[PDB]
RNA sequence: ACGAUCAGAUACCGUCGUAGUCCUAACUAUAAACGAUGUCAACCAAGGAUUGGAUGAAAACCUUGUUCAGAACUUAAAGAGAAAUCUUGAGUUUAUGGACUUCAGGGGGAGUAUGGUCACAAGGCUGAAACUUAAAGGAAU
RNA sequence: AUUGGAGGGCAAGUCUGGUGCCAGCAGCCGCGGUAAUUCCAGCUCCAAUAGUGUAUAUUAAAGUUGCUGUGAUUAAAACGCUCGUAGUUGAAUUA
RNA sequence: UUAAUA
């Protein structure tokens, strides 16, 4: 049920949304989901092939913790599971000053802190956006469901496969 | 020494030979020692020493706020602000902040391409608080026609000739320098006619040397 | 709007949604139609948004009632669009 | 003698405007070609859609942007 | 917006992009003129005359069939009223408000709106005199308009 | 009420470019509006434009390409003598190589550069950087 | 006018109570008459809801799609401003010019004196000067 | 070789003798109540120089009179509101 | 309930 989105639709996801469902839920275009995902995976694969550590995947919500952690295993990109410390991208004296060249976020609505810091460090961002999410400070958006456990695990596992057990 | 960021490591290894490369790709400078390497022998000039005060139960807490301007005389300038309890340290603290706040200064000619570049290319306006500073291109002979406070800054940036028209509470020393730094800041952001050409494709130094920095 | 569409080739659906004046080339939403009479076979041509009682030319099975924006044709009156 | 310009500034691939040296929100996306997005576009919530037009123009996507938007 | 109040409505008509008569229309100018001619003799305003043709005869635009407007047609037949239609209806409302005001002296909103109506009349009368429609000897008077409007 | 249609058009174009819009629409079209756009095209400030006919002083759609910083009209069109040119350019234009005025003259609507070449003054319309 | 309270209380508290409060006719023409934001016109970021219509679907009332007009509200890393804050502008302004009208020039003296005019009157409209003074004032910590 | 000054605006003394909220200096902020960087003097140097101070007025500074060019929510300032003449400004369109 | 001033 990755195609099924939320009820309220953002103006930036109107293109991806195909037609509202029976009880007023947005239904994403499957081909557009794959087309965006393949493009995003290609961008990640291009950067990560030389230096895996410069791709950072954060996952605030609890049903995205496990999926992101395996993505770290099978690609080497650094993954952030718990809360995102507000300044880990800008405070160089901090001992966990991690520098990305690309950021992947499970949800803009939850991981807004990682997204907003990307406007300070000249780093493009990639997000798994739902029909209600705000498309700010992201550059490649994957229109999908990012609340249900099945969709969160599948999309991360699908993304991991294209770059080259996930369910929370 | 002992770099922490990539750009810090790259300049210490001597791989980014020019500050203009950093400005080209809009990379933030987070170590003042980077500017020291790429722009040696920077002239220095302290604008003012304004003392602020905070009321407390036991009295007042006086701190010294320093506005220092830095920049080589060949098109680079920087303004930094720092406040502390000691004049000596506040200058040093503002000394650091001025270096990370380096900005390119685009300058051009007045009527013909003869000689070297002396004056601003077009009309620029600073956008500080009530103070607003306008810079106009001027012929070769005229010096920096400005108040002493922005004349001191404009001298460092390498602008030999300019016309100025200020507006607002210019008695505010801090905003007066800040307005000049703002007009200079957006010189390279104003798209004139000569900048229409897209030019060629250049490689970012953080992508070409991404492998070595990891290793 | 932040997202922008072509201003020279609007879609058929997009033009239909817009106000009758705010289209690319403004067009009326009204039309001319004829109504076959319930009483006889004659067809009386009239405006879609008529502002008066519509009578047949034969008799007068009144065929429509003007109601603030569109004719309220009787349930037994069949019409077609005059092109 | 010496070159009169410090450097040739980059041009945003969306709005075709210069990228200021202080624009710390401007990104650069490498698609294995170079795409530059100005910081103002990103903060507005449109850079995702603008790149879709440019990606579709270069062929990286085919059935994302509808025809009436393909400008 | 409206001349006298802050209301702002855009309720308009939309002439189609076809200056010629539609294909399905077959009545010639002779029937259109005489049908319009008979309506004018019945004491009907030119604005209402065109509506009757549109609703009943399907002649929605007369300029698309005859090539000349309704008022031009009526002037040629000599059936155009001496007082222009828009000015005539304005003086009909000023008379009606004034009659109500004779018995209801305390109505302060009717006095305001009567002032607005009469200001409109002096605006239209001035224009029509520059357009030579009304002779310069014409002048609107309350003691006189009750009879001519009637 | 609409006093200056050209003022409305140039404000629409400037507003569109500040937002980064690709193309903009101008509802009332005029000869003067078309001439002003033609001058701006000859300097390659706008890609092109098309004029739709609505039988009601139709609309104009202008395509913009990241180059028009600001185009503004000048209120009452002062009678610009040939000796008053450089006084106007010194006030309205950023420098001596970048922008161009627009003047209406008996030889048509021309910018300051070729009006100087044709040796003719006239009323000033506007400018663009 | 009494009675309390208080050092006193011509006030706050309590009791009584004239003009007034109400209607008709005629004056008066002033309010923190405030959105402290002149009138007209163009462009203009995301929304959810509401009042009155038009138009499809779903059997006047109600739930939804579109669109016109009205009083509003929320978000903004954007625009502006001294900031508070404004966004149906207080935006599009040193990159200064869409049209027109009214008003202001440090604080007092002072909306005072005099002159003119309106009113039965109180008062209203117009309205200074001498002299005095380095500040008065606005938003925020 | 003189005139004015040496706290700040504004280049120049935290030198020494007297004076003790007095005399006074002070265009403005202000300094002086006994240890005065500002009074009165001595020495020194600061500016200009056969000129240099003072007083009144014009101009610039003043984008503090605005055409270029101001401000009107809260700093001063949108008529209580509408109608209205003069005045000002007025849609596209003609080979 | 009452509570003024420096």
């Amino acid at each position: 049920r990755v195609h099924i989105g939320a009820t309220n639709l953002n103006f930036a996801m109107e293109e991806y949304v195909y037609e509202r469902g029976n009880n007023n839920e947005c239904i994403f275009n499957l081909m557009k989901t794959w087309e965006k995902l393949s493009l995003a995976a290609r961008v990640i694969a291009g950067i990560s092939n030389e230096t895996p550590s410069d791709v950072v995947a954060v996952a605030g919500r609890e049903m995205a913790h496990r999926a992101s952690l395996k993505f770290m295993k099978y690609t080497g990109c650094t993954a952030v599971a718990g809360r995102f410390t507000p300044g880990s991208f800008t405070n160089q004296i901090q001992k966990k000053f991690m520098e990305p060249r690309l950021i992947i976020v499970s949800d803009p609505s939850v991981d807004h802190q990682a997204l907003r810091e990307s406007g300070y460090i000249n780093v493009p961002t990639i997000a798994f956006c739902n029909s209600d999410n705000s498309l700010k400070n992201v550059d490649i958006a994957i229109p999908c469901n990012n609340r249900s456990r099945l969709s969160i695990g599948l999309m991360w596992w699908m993304l991991t496969r294209e770059i080259l057990l996930f369910l929370h | 020494w002992t770099p922490v960021t990539k750009l810090g490591r790259l300049v210490k290894d001597g791989k980014v030979k020019s500050i203009d490369q950093i400005f080209e790709f809009g990379i933030k400078i987070k170590e003042y020692q980077i500017v020291d390497h790429l722009l040696p022998g920077l002239k220095e000039e302290v604008m003012t020493m304004q003392s602020v005060q905070k009321q407390t139960s036991a009295g007042q807490r006086t701190r010294l706020k320093a506005y220092v301007a830095i920049g080589d005389h060949n098109g680079h300038a920087g303004l930094g602000v720092k406040c502390a309890k000691e004049v000596a340290e506040a200058i040093k603290g503002a000394m650091i902040q001025a270096k990370l706040a380096m900005v390119p200064v685009r300058r051009g000619y007045w009527g013909a391409t003869i000689g070297e570049v002396h004056t601003v290319p077009c009309k620029l306006t600073g956008a500080c608080g009530s103070v607003r500073v306008r810079l106009v291109p001027a012929p070769r002979g005229t010096g920096i026609v400005a108040a002493p406070t922005p004349k001191k800054f404009l001298i460092l940036a390498g602008i030999e000739d300019v016309f100025t028209q200020t507006t607002g509470h210019t008695k505010t020393l801090g905003n007066f320098v800040k307005a000049t730094y703002d007009a200079v800041r957006q010189s390279y952001g104003f798209q004139t006619k000569d900048l229409w050409k897209v030019g060629g494709v250049k490689q970012s130094p953080m992508d070409k040397y991404a492998k070595i920095l990891a290793e | 709007p932040l997202i922008e569409v072509d201003l020279l080739n609007p879609t058929a659906a997009s033009e239909a949604k817009a106000h009758k004046m705010k289209r690319l080339v403004p067009t009326p939403n009204s039309y001319f139609l004829e109504i076959k009479c319930p009483k006889c076979g004659a067809t009386t041509t009239t405006f879609s948004h008529a502002h008066r009682q519509i009578l047949c030319q034969k008799c007068g099975q009144p065929l429509g009632q003007p109601t603030g924006g569109k004719l309220k044709l009787t349930q037994q009156c069949k019409f077609r669009i005059k092109k | 003698n010496k070159k009169i310009e410090l450097y040739i500034p980059r041009h945003c691939s969306v709005t075709h405007t210069l990228i200021a040296a202080d624009d710390h929100a401007a990104v650069q996306i490498l698609v294995p070609t170079v795409y530059t997005v100005k910081g103002s576009v990103r903060k507005d919530g449109i850079s995702d859609h603008s790149l879709n037009r440019q990606f579709q123009k270069d062929g990286f996507l085919k059935t994302v942007v509808p025809k009436n938007m393909m400008i | 917006g409206r001349m006298y109040n802050p209301g702002r409505g855009i309720s308009r008509r939309c002439i189609p992009y076809r200056r010629s008569a539609p294909s399905w229309l077959k009545t010639s100018t002779l029937e259109v003129i005489d049908e319009m001619c008979k309506l004018a003799k019945k004491g009907i305003a030119p604005s209402q005359i065109g509506a009757i043709m549109r609703d009943t005869h399907g002649v929605g635009l007369v300029k698309s069939v005859t090539g000349s407007k309704v008022l031009r047609i009526l002037k040629l037949a000599g059936l155009a009223p001496k007082i222009p239609e828009d000015l005539y209806f304005l003086m009909k409302r000023a008379v009606s408000v004034r009659k109500h005001l004779e018995k209801n002296k305390k109505d302060k909103d009717a006095k305001y709106h009567l002032i607005l109506i009469e200001s409109k009349i002096h605006r239209l009368t001035r224009y029509y005199k520059s357009a030579k429609v009304l002779e310069a000897s014409f002048k609107y008077d309350a003691n006189t308009a009750s009879a001519i409007v009637s | 009420v609409r006093v200056n249609v050209l003022a409305d058009a140039l404000k629409s174009i400037t507003n569109a470019e500040k937002q980064g819009k690709r193309q903009v629409m101008i509802r009332p079209a005029s000869k003067v509006i078309c001439e002003f756009l033609n001058v701006m095209m000859k300097h390659q400030y706008i890609t092109d434009y098309t004029v739709v006919d609505t039988h009601r002083s139709g609309k104009i759609v202008v395509n913009l390409n990241g180059r028009l910083n600001k185009c503004a009209v000048i209120s009452p069109r002062f009678n610009v003598t040939l000796s008053e040119f450089d006084k106007w350019e010194a006030n309205l234009l950023p420098s001596r190589h970048f922008g161009a005025l627009v003047l209406t003259t008996s030889y048509g609507i021309l910018d300051n550069t070729e009006a100087r070449a044709k040796h003719t003054g006239g009323r000033i319309l506007g400018f663009f950087y």
